[PDB]
């Protein structure tokens, strides 16, 4: 099958940065979610970086800068994935650091394992 | 109806599937799009048809053997003249062209593929089965099928195109209209297997292996 590298090259030659992964394989992640609602890898960096200085609960402040479009209310929602907690109501309104996030996860991702309350890779409350 | 605990219960339930899907996506979950489709999101108004030319010619000594389209006619409203101007002459050197023509534009399309220098020779007919007949309001007759006009140019006398291999009649349902039957690509295979394909104005549900799909909804 040479159609693989032909498909591999032509995707690299013309496809948008989102539709095609840096290796050249189709990145399904964009195709799995409807419309242009896929959160770019750059956008995730933008949310991580916007969130620490601005802080949680600043979504009214949060929307205005990093995500050029009006982001979905999800910014609260996505953040939970970074913090590995189904209910961020404990962490809300606390400005955090860009490095602090991951430490929060490993504890909760560990706690949810000894609490048997781990589902989908995120601490469920 | 006592539903504070109802509406709060669906939220944390719906958030789990997000948490579920957003994990599987990171677990190498496969979308339905095959791994050989060449999807390009663009607007044919602003695309560079020399970037698609220079590339394909390089990553394949050939051009496109079969060209599909289902253009959107104003009746996402693309003007009649701006579709006529798409440089289809240079995308295709030797093969067929498949273009779907609604009845309001059935004559328009025949004019369209002739200015591009082709030669009308056939027409696929896609009748709609109820699951076995369609009801469509036409000004003169009830519409129960859509037509896909077939033009051709160049030397098809090569073994690249299996003659006398597909019919003109198709019997699929009205799946996700406006969506075209998948049986077309199978016919294009029987006509011309393992070849360079192109489908202008396509969507997610049109992606196939070896198909270069252009459409501002991908
Ligand atoms: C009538 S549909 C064709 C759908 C196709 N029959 C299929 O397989 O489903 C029109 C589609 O053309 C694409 N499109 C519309 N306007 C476009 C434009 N101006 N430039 C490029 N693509 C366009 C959009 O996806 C729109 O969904």
């Amino acid at each position: 099958i040479s159609r693989e590298e032909y498909a591999k090259k032509m995707r690299l030659a013309l496809s948008d940065n989102h539709i095609c992964k840096p290796d050249g394989t189709v990145n399904h992640q964009y195709f799995l979610v409807k419309k242009g609602q896929y959160w770019g890898e750059e956008k995730i960096q933008y949310l991580i970086e916007q969130l620490e200085k601005i802080g949680v609960g600043n979504w009214k402040q949060m929307q205005k800068g990093l995500l050029e479009q009006t982001s979905e209310i999800e910014l609260e929602l996505r953040t939970c994935l970074l913090f590995k907690t189904t209910d961020i109501q404990p962490y809300m309104d606390k400005k955090f650091t860009k490095i602090e996030i991951e430490q929060i996860a490993q504890q909760n991702i560990e706690k949810a394992q000894q609490l048997s309350k781990l589902k989908y890779g995120v601490f469920v409350v | 109806q006592g539903l504070l605990q109802d509406i709060e219960k669906r939220i944390l339930h719906y958030k789990q599937l997000f948490f579920k899907e957003q994990n599987e996506i990171a677990n190498g979950k496969r979308s339905m799009v095959p791994d050989n489709s060449i999807p390009i999101c663009s607007d044919v108004t602003k695309l560079n048809f020399q970037a698609l030319i220079d590339a394909q010619m390089r990553h394949a000594g050939k051009m496109f053997d079969v060209i599909m389209m289902d253009p959107p006619w104003q009746l996402d409203s693309l003007s009649d003249e701006k579709i006529q101007n798409m440089p289809i002459q240079s995308l295709q050197q030797d093969g067929f062209i498949f273009v779907w023509a609604i009845n309001a534009k059935y004559r328009v399309t025949i004019k369209m593929i002739e200015n591009w220098g082709y030669k009308l020779v056939d027409e696929i007919t896609w009748v709609k089965k109820t699951v076995k007949i369609a009801k469509g309001h036409g000004f003169y007759l009830q519409h129960a099928k859509e037509s896909c006009l077939i033009g051709v140019k160049g030397d098809v006398d090569n073994g690249r195109f299996k003659k006398n291999i597909a019919s003109d009649v198709i019997f699929s349902e009205r799946r996700g209209q406006s969506q075209k039957p998948e049986e077309i690509y199978q016919y294009i295979n029987q006509l011309c297997p393992n070849g360079n394909y192109l489908e202008i104005f396509a969507r997610r549900n049109n992606l196939h292996d070896n198909w270069v799909s252009i459409g501002n909804e991908l």
